[PDB]
C-alpha cells in the first residue's frame, strides 16, 4: 500500500 | 396409567438435584402414562446438560438416570500457523465451545468441519483439523485441535467463452480477481487469491448492457481446482446479445395515481442504444418519487420486450408503490463508548416519521464511512400489536479509533518526505478528532496538534483548532537563502453547502521569526516598508513579526472518480487578509482549477485543463512578506523546470556571513570581489503568479491489455509566469524587468502514474522549449507517494 | 440563515387528499386506523384524541404542515374532526 | 476503566410521584421499572460485606 | 500454571490471596481448582469465590459467564440470592456514573436487582440493590432525555413528544422526566399544538 | 508456507537396465503450470504434439526431426484437449471452445468448429463422430467429415469441481462418459439419447466434496473411477454397480488380462483383481510425487512425477525396476505406449522417446 506502516487499532485515550 | 410417589436420580454431578427437578414436566404425586414419560425424557435432553437420559418406573417411584456431558478442562491448539490461539478460542466461546462448559460430542466433527470453511474462505483448501478428546478421571475431557493448514491456492486463469465483440482480456481488465499481477514493473493491482466471485459477473453484465446488448446472458460459470488443490481455474460462458436501440417505456402497476410524474420519468429520446445503468437510474428515480410520497418499499422491475425484426427493445417497467409504515423508535445497540448522538446524528431516516427503505440504508453507509465501527447492521422490526409501526435497530461493533501512522516518500521538489504522527478520530466517543501530526521535507520541519468537532452545528458545520510549528530553510527549497521559524494557532468553521461545495472561514495568529537573511534588493524593499533599516553587507540579522489573519476558502469537487478522474472539474480558492492590530498589512488569494473532458465513450481519452493563480499585496504602503511569495516550477506546477525556478531572481548586495569563506562558490561575497550588486539565477518567486497546463490522457500502448488501464500515460503542454509588482524597473535600469509578466515559460513532455508497493507513482519527462534568463531546467522529475 | 446543508426533516403521519375525504363522523378507531394508518401522536392526558401531523420541511425554508386532529368519545367512535392544511 | 469499590450511585436523585392537575391525568405507568419498598436494615456501598457466605 | 498439589493446599493458597486482595493470583489457583473437581461436596463454594475474584479483578465477561452457568446448574441453591446481586453489580460495572451510551447493561442490571428483591425481600443485599435500582432508573430515564435533547435540536417535534410521553409512561417518578416536560411543551408549540402545549405547562406548574 | 504431506523422497532404486533417451524435440514453450491434457499421439510411425500457445508439429518416430511447420495463433490459442489422431485428421480441443481437425498430410486445417465450452477432454473418435466433453458439462459429438455439432448432452455440474473433463470410451454405438458430480453416464451415438446414468461416488458431509471433473469396457463390464469415490465395475447393459472399492483417482486406469493397474489420488500405485477388486500389491514409495497416468511397456509399468523422473514398476510384485531424470521442466500430461514406442511431453513441450 505504501513504504512505512499504518498501525491501526492501537489506543482509545 | 401409573402413579408416582418420589423421584430418585442416578448420575447427577454438575447439575444439582434442583436443576433436574425444574426441567421435569411430571411432578411428585402426578399420574403418568408411558407417553408423559417420553415428554419428560424429551425435556431433560432439551436442557443440554446430558449425553443420555432414561426415565423408568421402580415400583411406586419414578427413577431418572443421566450421564452428563463431559466438562472441558483444556482447549489446546498445535498447528494454527495462520490464526492466533486467542482469535480461535474467542470464536469457540462465541459458538458455545468454552472451557468450564460441557462437550457437545455429536458436534466434534461439526467443530472440525466448521473451521475448514474458515481456511477455504482465504483459499487454503488443502487444509485439515481433526480433534483429540482425552478422557480425564472425573468426567472431564481435554479438547486438543490438531490443525494442518495447507499451501494457499492461487487463481491460475480467468477465462471468458462466447466473447466475440471484446477480447477476453479487455473484459477481465475490470475484474477484482486477477489471473496475473506484475512485480519489478510491480503494479499494486490486487491479490492472486479467490473468494466471493459474485459481483465480478455484475461488472461483466453492466459492461455489455451499458453498450446496448439487452439480450446479454451469463449461461454458466464453472469453477475448477487442480487435483493438487493449489491452482484455481474460472470460466464464465456468456451469450452476446445483438445490439438493440431503445423504442420506449410502458409503465404498468400500483402507480398510486402518479402516472402524471412517471410518464415523463420514462421518456427517452428515440435512437440511443439500450443502456442498462440508465434503466437502473430510472427504476431508482421512481422508487425515489414513491418514497417522496410516503411509501417505504416501492418495488420496480424492467423486462425488456425484444424485437429482432428492426432490432429494438420496448422496456416493460412494472411498479408497485406497496404500503407505508411509521418509525416509532430508532434504537442504537453497540455504542458502549461512542455517545448516542454520535450515531443518531448520522441518520437520514427521521424518527417519528414515515419509513424510507433508502433513508434507513443511507443511514448505514453514513455510519461505517465514519470508520468508528467494525460492523454496522440494520434491522426493521414491526412494533408488536400494530400493522404499520416499526422499530429500526442499528447493531454496531466499535473499532479502536486511535492509531500511530508513519510514512516516507521520495520526490524531487521535496527530496525525502517523512510524514508521521498519532491520530484519534473519536475522542472518548464524542466525535472529537484530536491528532499530533508532523512532516520533515528537505526544506521544512512541520508539526501541528489538532482538535476538531465535525458537528459544531447539528447540520454538519465543523469547528476545528490547529496549533502548528514550521522551521523553513530556503537554500534547500532552491530559493534565495532565508530562515523562517514560524508557529501559531488557527480556529476554522467548515460549512457543508452542497453535495459538491463546502466553505472554510477562520481566525488565525502567526509568529514569523526571520533570521540569516543574506541581502537582496526585493527582500530589503519589503524590509524598509515595515520601518526596518538593517545592514546591506552582513548575514547577521533578525525580524520578529506578530500577525492575526482572517482566512476563508471555497472547494467545489465534481470529479467522476477519486483516483483517475475522467469527467468534471475541481476548484479550490484559499485567500486571507490581516486584521488591524498586526505587525504586517497584506492580503493573499490563491485559486487552483482542474477540469476533465472525456472525448471517447469508454473514457480512455480524457482532456485535462489545470490552472493555478496567485496574487497578494500590502495595504498600508507596506509590502507582502516574502515568505508569502508565489513560486512556479517542479512536478506540481510547470514541468521540465526545476522547483520554484520560475519568476524574479536575486539581485544581491556585497556582504559576508560568518561562513568563513573556505573553498566553496558564494553569491556577491566580499572575499571574491564585492563590486556593488550581483545579478544571479537564485529564484525568489513573486507576489503575482499564473500557471496553466493542458494534458491529453491516452491509453498506455505496450503493456498487457489485462491491466493496461492500471497505468495512465499523458502528454502535456505546461506554461507559467511569476513577477514582482513593486520591482522598480527604472532605478535598476541595467537589471531585467521583473514587473513584466510577458515572459511565459512553456514546456511539453510525457507523464506516467500507477500504484507500486513503494506507494503511488508519477513520472514526468519535459523539455522547457521556451525558458527565459536564469531558469534552471529539471527535465525528469517524480514522486513515490509523499502523502 | 446562510446557504447551509440541511437534510429534509419529515415528521409524523402521511395524508393524501384522497384519504382525508374517506373518514366520516361516527366511525370506529379500527376503521380510522385502516383509513389513515396508526397515528404517530395521541393525547395521553385522559382524552381519546388522535393527531395526524403531516409535517415536511425540505432543504432551506418551505416548512409545510397539515394538522388533522380527530376527537373520539368514551365508546371509541369519531365525534368531531379538525383539519388545517397550513400554519400561518 | 471500571468501578472497584465505588459509592457514586448513593448521590443519585430520589423518585417522587408527579402530582396530576385537576381536569387532566398523567399517562398510564407501565408496571416495568417500578421498585417495591423493603423494610431494609442492610448496609450500602463500601459499608456492605459483598464476600461470599459459607456453612458449614 | 499450578502444579498437582494436594487440594486443601490449593484452597489455603487461593483463600489467602483474597484478604490480601491479589485477585489475579487467587483466580489461577481457583480457576485451576474448578477444572480439577467441577462437582464436589464443597465445590460450589469454590465457584462463589471464583466469581468474587473475576468481579474485583474487573474480569467482567468471566464473572457473567460464571454466574449464568452457576444459576443454570444450582437455582435451588441457598446462596442463589448472592449470585443475583453479583450479576446486577457486574452489569452495573458495564455502565456510567454523564451516561448516554447503550443502556443494554444498565437495563439488564435493573432486571437482576428486581429479581433479587422480588424473590428475597429479607436478603442481606436487598436494600443496597434498591438504592442501585434508583440510580439505574434515573440513568435509564437520562438516556431518553438525551435522545429527546438531540431531536429537540434537530427539530423532529414528533420524535420528542413521543420520546417524552414514553418517559412519563416508563420512568414517571424520575427526575429526568421533570427536565423532560418543557421540551414536550416546546415540541407541541412548534407543531402549533397550543392546546396540548398548555396541558403540559400546568403539569410543570403543578410539580417541582 | 508448508504443504500438509512431505512429497515422499526420490526412491533409491537399483536399476535392472539402463533407460536411455532415444531422441528429444522441444516444441514451443509447452503447457507450463497450466493444468492441461495435451499429450502427443502416434499414427503410422509419425508422432504429433503441440504447445498451449497453438504450435502443433509432426515428427518422425525414429530421428525425432520435424516434418511440417504451422501454428494456430493471430493472441494465443489455449490448446488443452490432448492430441488424438484418427483416419487422416489430427484432433485438438481449445479452451476458447474451438475444436480443430488438421490433415495428417501437410498439416493444414481440415475444419474448425465452435463448441459449447472449453474442450478440455482428449477427443475420442468412434463410429463417424468425435466426442468433446467440455468444461460447462456439454458432451458434444462432432462430424468426422466436416466437423458439425451432431448433438449436445447437457450433463449438470457441481458448484466446485476439478479440471480435465473425462474422455468417453465407446462400445456398441454407445459412448460411456464420466460426470463431474460423480455419475458415470451412457448415451447413444445417433442422438445423444440417455440410456442409463449411475452415481459411482461416496459423499462425506456439508463441505466441498467432489466426485470427478476415463472408463474402459471389457466383456460387457464398464470399469470407471471417481476422484474421491470408488473404483466400480458396472454392468455395460444396465450400469448397475456389481462391485465397488473405496479407492479414487483422476488418472485413467488400465485393464490388462485379469488385473486392474491404476494410480490413486495420493500417487500410490497398485494392481487389483478384475474379479471383485481385491488388492494384489501396493507401492506407496511415490506418495504425493504428483505422478502421471500409468502406461504398460514391455510387461513393466511407466509413470512420471513433478520432477521429470520416469519410474518403472514390476507388475507381478509392485517393486521398482528402473529410474531416469529426463526433464527438470516436470511431468503431468499422460504417457503413450503404442507401436512398441514410448513417448512423453514435459511441461516445456519437450517430446522424448524412451528406449533401452
Amino acid at each position: 500500500t505504501r513504504v512505512g506502516v499504518g498501525v491501526m487499532l492501537n489506543d482509545l485515550f | 396409567g401409573f402413579v408416582v410417589k418420589d423421584i430418585h436420580f442416578e448420575g447427577l454431578q454438575r447439575v444439582a438435584v434442583g436443576a433436574a427437578l425444574l426441567s421435569m414436566p411430571v411432578r411428585t404425586g402426578d399420574t403418568v402414562n408411558d407417553e408423559d414419560i417420553s415428554n419428560t425424557i424429551r425435556a431433560l435432553f432439551a436442557t443440554g446438560n446430558f449425553e443420555d437420559v432414561r426415565v423408568l418406573r421402580d415400583g411406586d417411584t419414578l427413577l431418572v438416570q443421566v450421564k452428563e456431558r463431559p466438562t472441558i478442562a483444556s482447549i489446546t491448539f498445535s498447528g494454527n500457523k495462520s490464526v492466533k490461539d486467542d482469535m480461535l478460542k474467542q470464536n469457540l466461546e462465541a459458538s458455545g465451545v468454552r472451557v468450564g462448559e460441557s462437550l457437545d460430542r455429536t458436534t466434534i466433527a461439526d467443530i472440525e468441519k466448521g473451521l475448514e470453511d474458515f481456511y477455504y474462505s482465504v483459499g487454503k483448501y488443502s487444509a485439515s483439523v481433526k480433534a483429540v478428546v482425552t478422557p480425564l478421571p472425573r468426567n472431564r475431557v481435554d479438547l486438543k485441535l490438531v490443525f494442518q493448514e495447507g499451501v494457499s491456492a492461487e487463481i491460475q486463469q480467468i477465462n471468458i467463452v462466447g466473447n466475440h465483440a471484446f477480447t477476453t482480456d479487455e473484459l477481465i481488465s475490470h475484474f477484482q480477481l486477477r489471473d496475473e499481477v506484475p512485480w519489478w514493473n510491480v503494479v499494486g493491482d490486487r491479490k492472486y487469491q479467490k473468494q466471493k466471485l459474485a459481483g465480478d459477473l455484475e461488472t461483466l453484465r453492466s459492461y455489455y448492457l451499458d453498450r446496448g446488448y439487452a439480450r446479454f446472458n451469463i449461461d454458466s460459470t464453472q469453477v475448477s481446482l487442480t487435483p493438487d488443490k493449489k491452482g484455481i481455474y474460472v470460466t464464465v460462458n456468456i451469450t452476446e446479445g445483438d445490439q438493440y436501440k431503445l423504442s420506449g417505456v410502458e409503465v404498468s402497476g400500483n402507480l398510486a395515481g402518479h402516472s402524471a410524474e412517471i410518464e415523463q420519468l420514462t421518456k427517452i429520446e428515440p435512437g440511443e442504444l439500450y443502456n442498462g445503468t440508465k434503466v437502473t437510474k430510472m427504476e431508482d428515480d421512481i422508487k425515489k418519487l414513491l418514497g417522496r410520497y410516503g411509501y417505504a418499499y416501492p418495488r420496480v422491475q424492467s423486462m425488456p420486450e425484444i424485437n429482432d425484426a428492426d432490432k429494438t427493445v420496448k422496456l416493460r417497467v412494472n411498479v408497485d408503490a406497496g404500503n407505508r409504515f411509521y418509525v416509532r423508535k430508532i434504537r442504537f445497540e453497540g455504542n458502549d463508548t461512542s455517545k448516542d448522538a454520535v450515531l443518531r446524528r448520522e441518520m437520514r431516516q427521521m424518527e417519528g416519521a414515515w419509513l424510507g427503505s433508502d433513508l434507513v440504508d443511507q443511514g448505514k453507509e453514513r455510519l461505517n464511512r465514519l470508520g468508528f465501527f467494525e460492523t454496522v447492521d440494520t434491522d426493521t422490526q414491526r412494533v408488536p400489536g400494530s400493522p404499520d409501526q416499526v422499530d429500526v435497530v442499528y447493531k454496531v461493533k466499535e473499532r479502536n479509533t486511535g492509531s500511530f501512522n508513519f510514512g516516507i516518500g521520495y520526490g524531487t521538489e521535496s527530496g525525502v518526505s517523512f510524514q508521521a504522527g498519532v491520530q484519534q478520530d473519536n475522542w472518548l466517543g464524542t466525535g472529537y478528532a484530536v491528532g499530533i501530526n508532523g512532516t520533515k521535507n528537505d526544506y521544512q520541519t512541520y508539526a501541528e496538534l489538532s482538535v476538531t468537532n465535525p458537528y459544531f452545528t447539528v447540520d454538519g458545520v465543523s469547528l476545528g483548532g490547529r496549533l502548528f510549528y514550521n522551521d523553513f530553510q530556503a537554500d534547500d527549497a532552491d530559493l534565495s537563502d532565508y530562515t523562517n521559524k514560524s508557529y501559531g494557532t488557527d480556529v476554522t468553521l467548515g460549512f457543508p453547502i452542497n453535495e459538491y461545495n463546502s466553505l472554510r472561514a477562520g481566525l488565525g495568529y502567526v509568529h514569523n521569526s526571520l533570521s540569516n537573511m543574506q541581502p537582496q534588493v526585493a527582500m530589503w524593499r519589503y524590509l524598509y516598508s515595515m520601518g526596518e533599516h538593517p545592514s546591506t553587507s552582513d548575514q547577521d540579522n533578525s525580524f520578529k513579526t506578530d500577525d492575526f489573519t482572517f482566512n476563508y476558502g471555497w472547494t467545489y469537487n465534481k470529479l467522476d472518480r477519486g483516483y483517475f478522474p475522467t469527467d468534471g472539474s475541481r476548484v479550490n480558492l484559499t485567500g486571507k487578509v490581516t486584521i488591524p492590530g498586526s505587525d504586517n498589512e497584506y492580503y493573499k488569494v490563491t485559486l487552483d482549477t482542474a477540469t476533465y473532458v472525456p472525448i471517447d465513450d469508454d473514457h480512455k481519452w480524457v482532456v485535462l485543463g489545470r490552472t493555478r493563480w496567485g496574487y497578494g499585496d500590502g495595504l498600508g504602503g507596506k509590502e507582502m512578506p516574502f515568505y508569502e511569495n508565489f513560486y512556479a516550477g517542479g512536478s506540481s506546477t510547470v514541468r521540465g523546470f526545476q522547483s520554484n525556478t520560475i519568476g524574479p531572481k536575486a539581485v544581491y548586495f556585497p556582504h559576508q556571513a560568518s561562513n568563513y569563506d573556505p573553498d566553496y562558490d558564494y553569491e556577491c561575497a566580499t572575499q571574491d570581489g564585492a563590486k556593488d550588486l550581483c545579478k544571479s539565477d537564485d529564484a525568489v518567486g513573486g507576489n503575482a503568479m499564473a500557471v496553466a497546463s493542458l494534458e491529453f490522457i491516452t491509453p498506455t500502448p505496450f503493456i498487457s491489455d489485462k491491466y493496461a488501464n492500471s497505468v495512465r500515460t499523458s502528454f502535456f503542454w505546461d506554461m507559467g509566469t511569476v513577477w514582482d509588482t513593486n520591482w522598480d524597473s527604472s532605478q535598476y535600469s541595467g537589471y531585467p524587468d521583473w514587473s513584466d509578466p510577458s515572459n511565459i515559460r512553456m514546456s511539453a513532455g510525457i507523464a506516467l502514474q500507477w500504484m507500486s508497493p513503494l506507494g503511488p507513482l508519477v513520472f514526468s519527462y519535459a523539455q522547457p522549449f521556451k525558458k527565459y534568463d536564469g531558469d534552471k531546467a529539471e527535465q525528469f522529475q517524480f514522486n513515490i507517494g509523499k502523502t | 440563515e446562510r446557504v447551509v446543508y440541511r437534510p429534509d426533516i419529515n415528521q409524523g403521519n402521511y395524508l393524501t387528499a384522497n384519504d382525508v375525504s374517506k373518514i366520516r363522523v361516527g366511525m370506529t378507531q379500527q376503521q380510522v386506523a385502516y383509513a389513515l394508518g396508526t397515528p404517530l401522536m395521541s393525547d395521553p392526558f385522559g382524552t381519546n384524541t388522535w393527531f395526524y401531523v403531516f409535517r415536511q420541511q425540505p432543504g432551506h425554508e418551505g416548512v409545510t404542515q397539515q394538522t388533522l386532529t380527530l376527537t373520539f368519545n368514551s365508546s371509541g367512535v369519531l365525534t368531531n374532526i379538525d383539519n388545517k392544511p397550513a400554519l400561518s | 476503566r471500571q468501578v472497584s469499590g465505588d459509592e457514586a450511585y448513593l448521590e443519585a436523585a430520589p423518585l417522587a410521584e408527579l402530582h396530576a392537575p385537576a381536569g387532566m391525568i398523567l399517562p398510564v405507568t407501565s408496571g416495568d421499572y417500578a421498585i417495591p419498598v423493603t423494610n431494609g436494615s442492610g448496609a450500602v456501598g463500601k459499608a456492605l460485606d459483598i464476600r461470599p457466605p459459607a456453612q458449614p | 500454571e499450578v502444579p498437582d498439589n494436594p487440594p486443601n493446599e490449593i484452597y489455603a493458597t487461593a483463600q489467602q490471596k483474597l484478604q490480601d486482595g491479589n485477585w489475579r493470583q487467587a483466580i489461577t489457583q481457583l480457576e485451576a481448582l474448578d477444572n480439577r473437581y467441577p462437582f464436589g461436596p464443597y465445590s460450589q463454594q469454590v465457584q462463589l469465590d471464583l466469581i468474587y475474584a473475576y468481579y474485583k479483578n474487573a474480569d467482567l465477561p468471566l464473572a457473567q459467564a460464571a454466574i449464568d452457568r452457576f444459576i443454570r446448574l444450582n437455582p435451588t441453591h441457598p446462596n442463589i440470592d448472592y449470585v443475583m446481586y453479583m450479576r446486577g453489580l457486574t452489569n452495573m460495572a458495564l455502565d456510567d456514573s454523564r451516561s448516554d451510551r447503550d443502556p443494554q447493561h444498565a437495563r439488564a442490571a435493573f432486571s437482576d436487582f428486581s429479581k433479587l428483591v422480588r424473590g428475597y425481600p429479607n436478603s442481606q443485599y436487598t436494600t443496597d440493590a434498591t438504592k442501585r435500582l434508583v440510580f439505574l432508573k434515573d440513568r435509564l430515564a437520562k438516556y431518553e432525555y438525551s435522545v429527546a435533547e438531540y431531536y429537540t435540536e434537530r427539530g423532529a417535534w414528533v420524535a420528542v413528544v413521543n420520546r417524552v410521553e414514553g418517559m412519563l409512561r416508563d420512568y414517571p417518578d424520575t427526575q429526568a422526566t421533570r427536565d423532560a416536560l418543557p421540551l414536550m411543551e416546546n415540541a407541541y408549540r412548534q407543531m402549533q399544538m397550543n392546546a396540548q402545549a398548555e396541558k403540559v405547562a400546568k403539569i410543570i406548574a403543578a410539580n417541582s | 508456507e508448508e504443504d500438509v504431506v512431505k512429497m515422499s523422497p526420490l526412491p533409491t532404486v537399483e536399476n535392472q537396465f539402463t533407460p536411455t533417451t532415444a531422441w528429444s524435440t522441444s516444441v514451443g514453450s509447452g503447457i507450463g503450470n497450466f493444468y492441461s491434457n495435451l499429450h502427443p499421439a502416434l499414427a503410422d510411425n509419425v508422432v504429433y504434439a503441440a504447445d498451449r500457445a497453438g504450435l502443433v508439429k509432426a515428427l518422425n518416430a525414429d530421428d525425432g526431426k520435424e516434418i511440417w511447420s504451422v501454428s494456430l495463433a493471430e493472441e494465443p490459442a489455449l490448446l488443452s484437449g490432448g492430441v488424438t489422431v484418427s483416419g487422416g485428421h489430427v484432433y485438438i480441443g481449445s479452451e476458447k471452445a474451438q475444436v480443430y481437425a488438421l490433415n495428417t498430410s501437410d498439416g493444414t486445417v481440415a475444419w474448425q468448429t465452435k463448441v459449447a465450452g472449453e474442450a478440455l477432454s482428449r477427443p475420442v473418435v468412434s463410429d463417424g463422430l468425435v466426442l468433446i466433453h467440455t468444461s460447462n458439462g456439454q458432451l458434444q459429438a462432432l462430424n468426422e467429415a466436416d466437423g458439425a455439432v451432431k448433438w449436445t448432452v447437457n450433463l449438470d455440474m457441481p458448484s466446485l469441481s476439478l479440471r480435465g473433463e473425462s474422455a468417453p470410451t465407446t462400445a456398441f454405438g454407445a459412448a460411456v462418459v464420466g460426470g463431474d458430480n460423480g455419475r458415470v453416464s451412457a448415451v447413444l451415438m445417433e442422438q445423444g439419447q440417455m440410456i442409463w446414468q449411475q452415481r459411482i461416488s461416496q459423499a462425506t458431509g456439508s463441505t466441498e466434496i467432489d466426485r470427478l471433473s476415463t472408463p474402459v469396457v471389457v466383456n460387457g463390464v464398464v470399469f470407471a473411477l471417481a476422484y474421491n469415490g470408488n473404483l466400480t465395475a458396472l454392468d455395460l447393459r444396465s450400469g448397475q454397480i456389481m462391485w465397488k472399492r473405496e479407492l479414487g483417482s483422476v488418472n485413467d486406469f488400465i485393464v490388462d488380462g485379469n488385473r486392474i493397474y491404476l494410480v490413486d489420488q495420493n500417487d500410490r500405485v497398485m494392481a487389483l483383481t478384475i474379479d471383485g477388486g481385491v488388492t494384489l500389491w501396493t507401492q506407496s514409495d511415490l506418495l504425493h510425487r504428483l505422478l502421471t497416468s500409468p502406461v504398460l511397456y514391455n510387461g513393466n509399468l511407466v509413470v512420471g512425477d513433478s520432477e521429470g523422473y520416469l519410474h518403472w514398476i514390476n507388475v507381478e510384485d509392485g517393486r521398482f525396476v528402473a529410474q531416469q531424470k529426463v526433464d527438470s521442466s516436470g511431468f503431468q500430461t499422460e504417457p503413450v505406449a503404442a507401436d512398441g514406442k514410448l513417448l512423453i511431453q514435459a511441461k516445456d513441450g519437450t517430446v522424448y522417446s524412451i528406449t533401452r
